[PDB]
Protein backbone atom coordinates (compact mmCIF):
# COMPACT_ATOMS: atom_id res chain seq x y z
CA UNK A 1 0.00 0.00 0.00
CA UNK A 2 2.43 2.65 -1.21
CA UNK A 3 1.55 6.35 -0.98
CA UNK A 4 2.84 9.68 -2.30
CA UNK A 5 3.40 12.93 -0.44
CA UNK A 6 1.32 15.63 -2.09
CA UNK A 7 3.79 18.49 -1.63
CA UNK A 8 4.45 20.18 -4.99
CA UNK A 9 3.89 17.40 -7.58
CA UNK A 10 4.46 13.72 -6.67
CA UNK A 11 6.86 14.40 -3.79
CA UNK A 12 8.76 11.13 -3.31
CA UNK A 13 6.75 8.20 -1.95
CA UNK A 14 5.46 6.62 1.25
CA UNK A 15 4.86 3.08 2.50
CA UNK A 16 2.06 1.99 4.82
CA UNK A 17 4.71 0.27 6.96
CA UNK A 18 5.83 3.76 8.03
CA UNK A 19 4.01 4.62 11.27
CA UNK A 20 3.47 8.24 12.32
CA UNK A 21 0.77 9.91 14.42
CA UNK A 22 -2.08 10.97 12.19
CA UNK A 23 -1.28 11.05 8.48
CA UNK A 24 2.01 12.71 7.53
CA UNK A 25 5.03 11.99 5.47
CA UNK A 26 8.37 11.80 7.35
CA UNK A 27 10.01 14.14 4.83
CA UNK A 28 7.71 17.15 5.35
CA UNK A 29 4.82 18.21 7.53
CA UNK A 30 2.27 18.27 4.71
CA UNK A 31 -0.98 16.62 5.79
CA UNK A 32 -2.12 15.22 2.41
CA UNK A 33 -1.07 11.89 0.86
CA UNK A 34 -2.27 10.00 -2.21
CA UNK A 35 -2.43 6.34 -3.21
CA UNK A 36 -0.18 5.44 -6.14
CA UNK A 37 -1.13 3.50 -9.25
CA UNK A 38 -0.83 -0.22 -8.60
CA UNK A 39 2.12 -1.83 -10.44
CA UNK A 40 -0.05 -3.97 -12.72
CA UNK A 41 -0.54 -3.95 -16.48
CA UNK A 42 -3.91 -2.49 -17.48
CA UNK A 43 -5.63 -3.36 -20.76
CA UNK A 44 -7.22 -0.26 -22.29
CA UNK A 45 -8.99 -0.96 -25.57
CA UNK A 46 -8.82 1.99 -27.95
CA UNK A 47 -12.61 1.79 -28.43
CA UNK B 1 -22.82 -12.55 -44.59
CA UNK B 2 -26.13 -14.34 -44.07
CA UNK B 3 -28.72 -14.58 -46.84
CA UNK B 4 -32.49 -14.96 -46.59
CA UNK B 5 -35.11 -15.35 -49.33
CA UNK B 6 -38.64 -13.93 -49.18
CA UNK B 7 -41.61 -14.17 -51.55
CA UNK B 8 -39.51 -15.95 -54.16
CA UNK B 9 -41.19 -16.59 -57.50
CA UNK B 10 -40.28 -16.82 -61.17
CA UNK B 11 -40.49 -13.06 -61.73
CA UNK B 12 -40.62 -11.64 -58.17
CA UNK B 13 -37.95 -12.07 -55.51
CA UNK B 14 -37.07 -10.41 -52.21
CA UNK B 15 -33.76 -11.15 -50.54
CA UNK B 16 -32.31 -9.90 -47.26
CA UNK B 17 -28.51 -9.75 -47.06
CA UNK B 18 -27.03 -9.35 -43.58
CA UNK B 19 -23.69 -7.58 -43.28
CA UNK B 20 -23.65 -5.33 -46.37
CA UNK B 21 -24.10 -1.56 -46.24
CA UNK B 22 -25.32 0.80 -48.99
CA UNK B 23 -22.36 0.00 -51.26
CA UNK B 24 -23.24 -3.57 -52.26
CA UNK B 25 -26.96 -2.81 -52.47
CA UNK B 26 -26.45 0.18 -54.75
CA UNK B 27 -23.97 -1.74 -56.92
CA UNK B 28 -26.45 -4.59 -57.33
CA UNK B 29 -29.33 -2.19 -58.01
CA UNK B 30 -27.35 -0.53 -60.79
CA UNK B 31 -26.37 -3.83 -62.41
CA UNK B 32 -29.94 -5.15 -62.10
CA UNK B 33 -31.20 -2.04 -63.87
CA UNK B 34 -28.51 -2.67 -66.50
CA UNK B 35 -29.38 -6.31 -67.25
CA UNK B 36 -32.23 -6.66 -69.78
CA UNK B 37 -35.58 -8.09 -68.75
CA UNK B 38 -35.73 -6.68 -65.21
CA UNK B 39 -38.85 -4.56 -64.84
CA UNK B 40 -38.10 -3.07 -61.42
CA UNK B 41 -35.15 -3.59 -59.07
CA UNK B 42 -34.49 -1.69 -55.86
CA UNK B 43 -32.63 -2.17 -52.59
CA UNK B 44 -33.54 -0.72 -49.20
CA UNK B 45 -31.93 -0.23 -45.81
CA UNK B 46 -34.81 -0.98 -43.42
CA UNK B 47 -32.98 0.57 -40.47
CA UNK B 48 -29.56 2.29 -40.59
CA UNK B 49 -28.72 1.03 -37.09
CA UNK B 50 -28.91 -2.54 -38.43
CA UNK B 51 -26.37 -3.38 -41.15
CA UNK B 52 -28.67 -5.45 -43.35
CA UNK B 53 -30.19 -4.63 -46.74
CA UNK B 54 -33.17 -5.95 -48.68
CA UNK B 55 -33.19 -6.30 -52.48
CA UNK B 56 -36.50 -6.53 -54.34
CA UNK B 57 -36.49 -7.69 -57.97
CA UNK B 58 -39.43 -7.88 -60.38
CA UNK B 59 -38.80 -9.34 -63.84
CA UNK B 60 -40.79 -9.41 -67.08
CA UNK B 61 -40.79 -13.22 -66.89
CA UNK B 62 -38.27 -13.90 -69.66
CA UNK B 63 -35.54 -14.61 -67.08
CA UNK B 64 -35.80 -15.68 -63.45
CA UNK B 65 -35.21 -13.08 -60.75
CA UNK B 66 -32.45 -15.18 -59.18
CA UNK B 67 -30.81 -15.52 -62.60
CA UNK B 68 -31.10 -11.76 -63.08
CA UNK B 69 -29.38 -11.20 -59.73
CA UNK B 70 -26.61 -13.62 -60.71
CA UNK B 71 -26.16 -11.80 -64.03
CA UNK B 72 -25.91 -8.50 -62.15
CA UNK B 73 -23.24 -9.98 -59.87
CA UNK B 74 -21.34 -11.15 -62.96
CA UNK B 75 -21.55 -7.66 -64.48
CA UNK B 76 -20.25 -6.11 -61.26
CA UNK B 77 -17.37 -8.61 -61.15
CA UNK B 78 -16.50 -7.79 -64.77
CA UNK B 79 -16.47 -4.07 -63.97
CA UNK B 80 -14.27 -4.63 -60.91
CA UNK B 81 -11.80 -6.77 -62.86
CA UNK B 82 -11.60 -4.18 -65.65
CA UNK B 83 -11.07 -1.43 -63.07
CA UNK B 84 -8.23 -3.37 -61.43
CA UNK B 85 -6.58 -4.03 -64.79
CA UNK B 86 -6.85 -0.37 -65.81
CA UNK B 87 -5.56 0.98 -62.48
CA UNK B 88 -2.57 -1.38 -62.40
CA UNK B 89 -1.25 0.01 -65.69
CA UNK B 90 -1.73 3.54 -64.32
CA UNK C 1 -29.62 17.01 -35.20
CA UNK C 2 -27.51 14.47 -37.09
CA UNK C 3 -23.90 13.98 -36.02
CA UNK C 4 -21.05 12.46 -38.00
CA UNK C 5 -20.12 9.23 -36.23
CA UNK C 6 -16.64 9.19 -37.75
CA UNK C 7 -15.98 12.55 -36.09
CA UNK C 8 -17.20 11.11 -32.78
CA UNK C 9 -14.85 8.16 -33.26
CA UNK C 10 -12.03 10.71 -33.67
CA UNK C 11 -12.90 12.45 -30.40
CA UNK C 12 -15.27 15.18 -31.59
CA UNK C 13 -17.25 15.56 -28.36
CA UNK C 14 -15.92 12.82 -26.09
CA UNK C 15 -16.12 13.81 -22.44
CA UNK C 16 -15.31 12.55 -18.95
CA UNK C 17 -17.56 12.67 -15.88
CA UNK C 18 -16.01 12.70 -12.40
CA UNK C 19 -17.86 11.61 -9.25
CA UNK C 20 -16.50 11.96 -5.70
CA UNK C 21 -17.18 9.69 -2.72
CA UNK C 22 -15.76 10.92 0.59
CA UNK C 23 -15.99 9.80 4.21
CA UNK C 24 -14.69 10.84 7.62
CA UNK C 25 -13.56 8.35 10.29
CA UNK C 26 -15.68 10.10 12.89
CA UNK C 27 -15.05 9.52 16.59
CA UNK C 28 -18.06 9.55 18.93
CA UNK C 29 -18.18 9.41 22.75
CA UNK C 30 -16.97 6.17 24.27
CA UNK C 31 -13.82 4.28 25.13
CA UNK C 32 -11.43 4.75 22.19
CA UNK C 33 -14.36 4.10 19.84
CA UNK C 34 -13.62 4.84 16.18
CA UNK C 35 -14.91 3.72 12.78
CA UNK C 36 -11.59 2.31 11.61
CA UNK C 37 -11.19 2.02 7.84
CA UNK C 38 -10.33 -1.59 7.03
CA UNK C 39 -11.51 -4.39 4.72
CA UNK C 40 -14.35 -6.41 6.18
CA UNK C 41 -14.27 -10.10 7.10
CA UNK C 42 -17.41 -11.38 8.84
CA UNK C 43 -19.34 -8.49 10.40
CA UNK C 44 -23.08 -7.85 10.03
CA UNK C 45 -24.61 -6.37 6.90
CA UNK C 46 -21.85 -7.95 4.83
CA UNK C 47 -22.39 -7.31 1.13
CA UNK C 48 -20.54 -10.33 -0.29
CA UNK C 49 -16.95 -11.41 -0.79
CA UNK D 1 -6.33 20.34 -24.36
CA UNK D 2 -3.87 18.74 -26.77
CA UNK D 3 -4.32 19.08 -30.51
CA UNK D 4 -6.30 16.16 -32.01
CA UNK D 5 -4.32 13.68 -34.07
CA UNK D 6 -6.77 13.84 -36.98
CA UNK D 7 -9.25 16.38 -38.27
CA UNK D 8 -12.73 15.53 -37.01
CA UNK D 9 -14.46 16.01 -40.37
CA UNK D 10 -11.92 14.23 -42.59
CA UNK D 11 -9.40 11.83 -41.14
CA UNK D 12 -6.41 14.01 -42.04
CA UNK D 13 -3.48 14.33 -39.66
CA UNK D 14 -3.16 17.89 -38.37
CA UNK D 15 -1.31 17.21 -35.11
CA UNK D 16 2.11 17.35 -36.77
CA UNK D 17 1.24 20.75 -38.29
CA UNK D 18 0.48 22.43 -34.95
CA UNK D 19 4.08 23.25 -34.04
CA UNK D 20 5.07 24.81 -37.41
CA UNK D 21 1.80 26.72 -37.82
CA UNK D 22 1.80 28.02 -34.24
CA UNK D 23 5.50 28.94 -34.32
CA UNK D 24 5.21 30.80 -37.63
CA UNK D 25 1.96 32.59 -36.72
CA UNK D 26 3.48 33.67 -33.41
CA UNK D 27 6.51 34.87 -35.39
CA UNK D 28 4.45 37.52 -37.18
CA UNK D 29 3.06 35.86 -40.31
CA UNK D 30 -0.59 35.94 -41.34
CA UNK D 31 -2.29 32.58 -40.72
CA UNK D 32 -3.78 32.39 -44.23
CA UNK D 33 -0.48 32.06 -46.12
CA UNK D 34 1.01 29.79 -43.46
CA UNK D 35 -1.98 27.45 -43.67
CA UNK D 36 -1.98 27.51 -47.47
CA UNK D 37 1.71 26.64 -47.81
CA UNK D 38 1.68 24.22 -44.85
CA UNK D 39 -0.61 21.82 -46.72
CA UNK D 40 -4.14 22.34 -45.37
CA UNK D 41 -6.59 23.68 -47.95
CA UNK D 42 -9.90 22.34 -46.62
CA UNK D 43 -11.38 24.74 -44.08
CA UNK D 44 -12.38 21.76 -41.94
CA UNK D 45 -8.69 21.32 -41.08
CA UNK D 46 -8.15 25.08 -40.89
CA UNK D 47 -10.74 25.41 -38.13
CA UNK D 48 -8.88 22.59 -36.37
CA UNK D 49 -5.57 24.46 -36.48
CA UNK D 50 -6.95 27.99 -36.11
CA UNK D 51 -9.31 27.36 -33.17
CA UNK D 52 -7.05 25.51 -30.75
CA UNK D 53 -6.31 26.40 -27.14
CA UNK D 54 -3.39 24.16 -26.03
CA UNK D 55 -4.67 23.76 -22.48
CA UNK D 56 -2.15 20.95 -21.90
CA UNK D 57 0.58 23.55 -21.29
CA UNK D 58 -1.26 24.87 -18.22
CA UNK D 59 -2.45 21.48 -16.95
CA UNK D 60 1.03 19.96 -16.55
CA UNK D 61 1.40 22.18 -13.49
CA UNK D 62 -1.89 20.93 -12.00
CA UNK D 63 -1.43 17.20 -12.55
CA UNK D 64 -3.00 14.46 -10.46
CA UNK D 65 -0.34 12.81 -8.26
CA UNK D 66 -1.73 9.29 -8.94
CA UNK E 1 -10.75 3.80 -69.49
CA UNK E 2 -8.93 5.59 -66.66
CA UNK E 3 -6.97 8.81 -67.21
CA UNK E 4 -4.76 10.36 -64.53
CA UNK E 5 -5.25 14.09 -63.95
CA UNK E 6 -2.75 14.93 -61.20
CA UNK E 7 -0.71 12.69 -58.89
CA UNK E 8 0.47 14.79 -55.95
CA UNK E 9 1.79 13.56 -52.62
CA UNK E 10 -0.87 11.36 -50.99
CA UNK E 11 -3.44 12.56 -53.57
CA UNK E 12 -4.80 10.89 -56.70
CA UNK E 13 -7.29 12.19 -59.28
CA UNK E 14 -8.62 9.97 -62.08
CA UNK E 15 -11.19 10.23 -64.85
CA UNK E 16 -13.28 7.11 -65.45
CA UNK E 17 -14.71 7.08 -68.96
CA UNK E 18 -17.07 4.07 -69.13
CA UNK E 19 -18.23 3.04 -65.64
CA UNK E 20 -21.67 3.42 -64.04
CA UNK E 21 -21.95 5.88 -61.18
CA UNK E 22 -22.97 3.04 -58.85
CA UNK E 23 -19.70 1.19 -59.42
CA UNK E 24 -17.57 4.30 -58.90
CA UNK E 25 -19.45 5.16 -55.71
CA UNK E 26 -18.95 1.60 -54.49
CA UNK E 27 -15.23 1.99 -55.24
CA UNK E 28 -14.96 5.15 -53.15
CA UNK E 29 -17.03 3.66 -50.31
CA UNK E 30 -14.88 0.52 -50.26
CA UNK E 31 -11.75 2.68 -50.35
CA UNK E 32 -12.93 4.40 -47.18
CA UNK E 33 -14.27 1.22 -45.55
CA UNK E 34 -13.13 -2.12 -46.96
CA UNK E 35 -9.35 -1.55 -47.20
CA UNK E 36 -7.33 -2.95 -44.26
CA UNK E 37 -4.88 -0.65 -42.47
CA UNK E 38 -2.74 -1.42 -39.44
CA UNK E 39 -3.67 0.57 -36.34
CA UNK E 40 -3.56 0.27 -32.57
CA UNK E 41 -6.18 -2.10 -31.14
CA UNK E 42 -5.28 -2.51 -27.45
CA UNK E 43 -2.89 -0.65 -25.15
CA UNK E 44 -1.22 -2.08 -22.03
CA UNK E 45 -0.29 0.60 -19.49
CA UNK E 46 2.51 -0.32 -17.10
CA UNK E 47 2.71 3.26 -15.80
CA UNK E 48 1.04 6.58 -16.61
CA UNK E 49 1.59 9.86 -14.76
CA UNK E 50 0.75 11.98 -17.81
CA UNK E 51 -1.96 14.67 -17.70
CA UNK E 52 -3.91 12.68 -20.29
CA UNK E 53 -5.90 9.79 -18.87
CA UNK E 54 -5.42 6.22 -20.08
CA UNK E 55 -8.38 6.23 -22.48
CA UNK E 56 -7.46 9.60 -24.02
CA UNK E 57 -3.89 8.43 -24.62
CA UNK E 58 -5.05 5.11 -26.07
CA UNK E 59 -7.39 6.97 -28.43
CA UNK E 60 -4.56 9.30 -29.50
CA UNK E 61 -2.30 6.31 -30.18
CA UNK E 62 -5.07 4.62 -32.18
CA UNK E 63 -5.55 7.73 -34.31
CA UNK E 64 -1.84 7.76 -35.22
CA UNK E 65 -1.41 6.21 -38.70
CA UNK E 66 1.24 3.58 -39.37
CA UNK E 67 2.69 2.71 -42.76
CA UNK E 68 1.41 -0.75 -43.68
CA UNK E 69 2.07 -1.19 -47.40
CA UNK E 70 4.13 -4.33 -46.74
CA UNK E 71 2.02 -5.44 -43.76
CA UNK E 72 -1.03 -6.51 -45.80
CA UNK E 73 0.56 -9.79 -46.93
CA UNK E 74 2.59 -10.47 -43.77
CA UNK E 75 -0.33 -10.08 -41.33
CA UNK E 76 -3.65 -11.89 -41.16
CA UNK E 77 -6.80 -9.85 -41.89
CA UNK E 78 -9.22 -9.54 -38.95
CA UNK E 79 -11.68 -12.00 -40.53
CA UNK E 80 -9.07 -14.75 -40.09
CA UNK E 81 -4.38 -13.71 -35.23
CA UNK E 82 -1.07 -11.94 -35.86
CA UNK E 83 -0.68 -8.56 -34.15
CA UNK E 84 2.32 -6.23 -34.16
CA UNK E 85 3.70 -4.64 -30.99
CA UNK E 86 4.87 -1.06 -30.42
CA UNK E 87 6.60 0.21 -27.27
CA UNK E 88 6.57 3.72 -25.77
CA UNK E 89 8.68 4.17 -22.62
CA UNK E 90 10.00 7.66 -21.79
CA UNK E 91 10.28 10.02 -18.82
CA UNK E 92 10.89 13.73 -18.30
CA UNK E 93 13.69 14.97 -16.05
CA UNK E 94 13.16 18.59 -14.95
CA UNK E 95 11.28 20.39 -17.76
CA UNK E 96 8.14 19.61 -19.77
CA UNK E 97 8.81 17.15 -22.58
CA UNK E 98 6.56 16.88 -25.63
CA UNK E 99 6.96 13.30 -26.85
CA UNK E 100 6.27 12.79 -30.55
CA UNK E 101 5.39 9.76 -32.65
CA UNK E 102 9.02 9.30 -33.74
CA UNK E 103 9.89 7.73 -30.37
CA UNK E 104 7.43 4.88 -30.91
CA UNK E 105 9.69 1.82 -30.93
CA UNK E 106 8.14 -1.06 -32.87
CA UNK E 107 8.74 -4.80 -32.73
CA UNK E 108 8.56 -4.99 -36.54
CA UNK E 109 11.02 -2.57 -38.14
CA UNK E 110 9.07 -2.22 -41.40
CA UNK E 111 6.01 -0.89 -39.55
CA UNK E 112 6.65 2.68 -38.37
CA UNK E 113 4.39 5.72 -37.89
CA UNK E 114 3.78 7.80 -41.00
CA UNK E 115 5.40 10.95 -39.59
CA UNK E 116 7.62 11.51 -36.58
CA UNK E 117 6.32 15.04 -35.95
CA UNK E 118 2.97 13.91 -34.51
CA UNK E 119 2.85 15.01 -30.84
CA UNK E 120 1.44 12.22 -28.69
CA UNK E 121 1.40 13.93 -25.27
CA UNK E 122 3.21 16.55 -23.17
CA UNK E 123 4.79 15.44 -19.89
CA UNK E 124 5.37 17.61 -16.84
CA UNK E 125 8.33 17.46 -14.51
CA UNK E 126 9.37 13.99 -13.32
CA UNK E 127 6.53 12.27 -15.18
CA UNK E 128 7.15 8.77 -16.56
CA UNK E 129 5.10 6.99 -19.22
CA UNK E 130 5.36 3.36 -20.33
CA UNK E 131 3.00 1.37 -22.54
CA UNK E 132 2.79 -1.32 -25.21
CA UNK E 133 0.29 -1.10 -28.07
CA UNK E 134 -0.89 -4.13 -30.06
CA UNK E 135 -1.40 -3.18 -33.71
CA UNK E 136 -3.87 -5.15 -35.83
CA UNK E 137 -5.20 -4.99 -39.37
CA UNK E 138 -8.80 -3.87 -39.66
CA UNK E 139 -11.38 -2.42 -42.01
CA UNK E 140 -12.90 1.04 -41.87
CA UNK E 141 -16.34 -0.48 -41.30
CA UNK E 142 -15.39 -1.57 -37.77
CA UNK E 143 -13.75 1.73 -36.82
CA UNK E 144 -12.73 4.92 -38.61
CA UNK E 145 -9.12 4.65 -37.42
CA UNK E 146 -8.66 1.93 -40.05
CA UNK E 147 -9.69 4.11 -43.01
CA UNK E 148 -6.76 4.50 -45.44
CA UNK E 149 -8.11 7.69 -47.07
CA UNK E 150 -8.70 11.02 -45.38
CA UNK E 151 -11.19 11.97 -48.11
CA UNK E 152 -12.73 10.37 -51.20
CA UNK E 153 -14.71 12.31 -53.82
CA UNK E 154 -16.74 11.16 -56.81
CA UNK E 155 -18.10 13.99 -58.94
CA UNK E 156 -19.54 14.51 -62.39
CA UNK E 157 -17.40 15.25 -65.42
CA UNK E 158 -17.92 18.90 -66.46
CA UNK E 159 -18.22 20.23 -70.00
CA UNK E 160 -18.04 24.03 -69.93
CA UNK E 161 -17.98 26.08 -73.14
CA UNK E 162 -17.59 29.83 -73.63
CA UNK E 163 -20.01 31.48 -76.07
CA UNK E 164 -18.59 34.95 -76.58
CA UNK E 165 -16.50 37.16 -74.32
CA UNK E 166 -17.85 38.03 -70.86
CA UNK E 167 -15.90 39.94 -68.23
CA UNK E 168 -18.11 38.90 -65.31
CA UNK E 169 -17.68 35.12 -65.61
CA UNK E 170 -14.01 35.25 -64.59
CA UNK E 171 -14.93 36.72 -61.19
CA UNK E 172 -18.29 34.98 -60.67
CA UNK E 173 -16.99 31.43 -60.69
CA UNK E 174 -15.34 30.29 -57.43
CA UNK E 175 -13.06 27.93 -59.35
CA UNK E 176 -10.45 29.10 -61.83
CA UNK E 177 -12.29 27.51 -64.75
CA UNK E 178 -12.33 30.87 -66.59
CA UNK E 179 -9.50 33.19 -67.59
CA UNK E 180 -9.32 36.50 -69.44
CA UNK E 181 -6.36 36.49 -71.83
CA UNK E 182 -5.78 38.99 -74.67
CA UNK E 183 -9.28 40.40 -74.04
CA UNK E 184 -10.82 36.98 -74.64
CA UNK E 185 -12.70 34.70 -72.25
CA UNK E 186 -11.25 31.18 -72.30
CA UNK E 187 -11.31 28.08 -70.11
CA UNK E 188 -8.11 27.22 -68.25
CA UNK E 189 -9.16 24.39 -65.90
CA UNK E 190 -12.23 22.73 -67.41
CA UNK E 191 -11.97 19.76 -65.04
CA UNK E 192 -11.85 22.05 -61.99
CA UNK E 193 -15.55 22.87 -62.46
CA UNK E 194 -17.99 21.74 -59.77
CA UNK E 195 -21.21 22.50 -61.71
CA UNK E 196 -22.13 25.31 -59.32
CA UNK E 197 -24.11 27.12 -62.09
CA UNK E 198 -23.22 30.58 -60.76
CA UNK E 199 -21.19 30.91 -63.96
CA UNK E 200 -24.47 30.21 -65.74
CA UNK E 201 -26.56 32.25 -63.29
CA UNK E 202 -24.95 35.66 -63.72
CA UNK E 203 -24.08 35.33 -67.44
CA UNK E 204 -26.60 32.89 -68.90
CA UNK E 205 -25.93 33.30 -72.61
CA UNK E 206 -22.16 33.75 -72.49
CA UNK E 207 -21.34 30.29 -71.08
CA UNK E 208 -22.91 26.83 -71.38
CA UNK E 209 -22.34 24.21 -68.68
CA UNK E 210 -23.26 20.53 -68.97
CA UNK E 211 -22.33 17.21 -67.42
CA UNK E 212 -20.81 14.32 -69.38
CA UNK E 213 -22.87 11.20 -68.70
CA UNK E 214 -20.29 8.44 -69.07
CA UNK E 215 -17.26 10.15 -67.49
CA UNK E 216 -16.72 10.80 -63.78
CA UNK E 217 -13.89 12.24 -61.67
CA UNK E 218 -12.69 10.12 -58.73
CA UNK E 219 -10.32 11.67 -56.19
CA UNK E 220 -8.76 10.04 -53.12
CA UNK E 221 -6.41 11.51 -50.52
CA UNK E 222 -4.48 8.96 -48.47
CA UNK E 223 -3.10 9.50 -44.97
CA UNK E 224 0.23 7.78 -45.70
CA UNK E 225 -0.81 4.27 -44.65
CA UNK E 226 -1.05 3.06 -48.25
CA UNK E 227 -0.40 4.26 -51.77
CA UNK E 228 -3.59 5.65 -53.37
CA UNK E 229 -3.33 3.16 -56.24
CA UNK E 230 -2.99 0.32 -53.73
CA UNK E 231 -6.01 1.70 -51.85
CA UNK E 232 -8.10 1.59 -55.03
CA UNK E 233 -6.86 -1.91 -55.91
CA UNK E 234 -7.66 -3.20 -52.41
CA UNK E 235 -11.12 -1.61 -52.52
CA UNK E 236 -11.84 -3.34 -55.82
CA UNK E 237 -10.50 -6.63 -54.42
CA UNK E 238 -12.81 -6.34 -51.40
CA UNK E 239 -15.76 -5.67 -53.70
CA UNK E 240 -14.77 -8.74 -55.74
CA UNK E 241 -14.59 -10.89 -52.60
CA UNK E 242 -18.02 -9.74 -51.43
CA UNK E 243 -19.58 -10.29 -54.86
CA UNK E 244 -18.02 -13.75 -55.22
CA UNK E 245 -19.22 -14.80 -51.77
CA UNK E 246 -22.73 -13.53 -52.52
CA UNK E 247 -22.73 -15.40 -55.84
CA UNK E 248 -21.61 -18.59 -54.08
CA UNK E 249 -24.39 -18.26 -51.51
CA UNK E 250 -26.96 -17.62 -54.25
CA UNK E 251 -25.78 -20.70 -56.15
CA UNK E 252 -25.93 -22.79 -52.97
CA UNK E 253 -29.47 -21.59 -52.28
CA UNK E 254 -30.55 -22.53 -55.81
S1 LIG F 1 -16.94 26.49 -61.25
FE1 LIG F 1 -17.34 25.52 -63.19
S2 LIG F 1 -18.87 24.77 -64.59
FE2 LIG F 1 -20.14 26.48 -64.00
S3 LIG F 1 -20.76 27.85 -62.39
FE3 LIG F 1 -18.71 27.75 -61.60
S4 LIG F 1 -18.20 27.47 -63.71
ZN1 LIG G 1 6.72 15.06 1.83
ZN1 LIG H 1 -10.18 18.14 -42.43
Amino acid sequence: AKYRCGKCWKELDDDQLKTLPGVRCPYCGYRIIYMVRKPTVKIVKAI
Amino acid sequence: MEIKVIKEEQNYLELQIDGEEHTIGNLLKGMLLKVPGVKFAAYSLPHPLITSITIKILTDGSISAREALIKAIELAENYANLFIDEVKKI
Amino acid sequence: IIMNKSSIERGMYRSTFFRLYSTEEVKYPGGQEDKIITPEAGVKGYKGK
Amino acid sequence: MIIPIRCFTCGAVVADKWEPFSNRVMGGEDPEKVLTELGVNRYCCRRMLLSHVNIIREIIHYTRPI
Amino acid sequence: PISLIERNGLRLRLVLENYPLEFVNSIRRASILYVPVMAVDEVYFIENNSPLYDEILAHRLALVPFVSDEALEHYRPPEEGCYNRVYLDVEAKDQPLMIYSRDLKSEDQMITPVSGAIPIVLLGSKQKISLEARLRLGYGKEHIKYSPVSVSIVRYYPKVTVLGNCEKAVEVCPEGVFAMENNKLVVKNELSCILCEECLKYCAGSVSIESVENKFILEIESVGSLKPERILIEASKSLLRKLSELKSKLEAGK
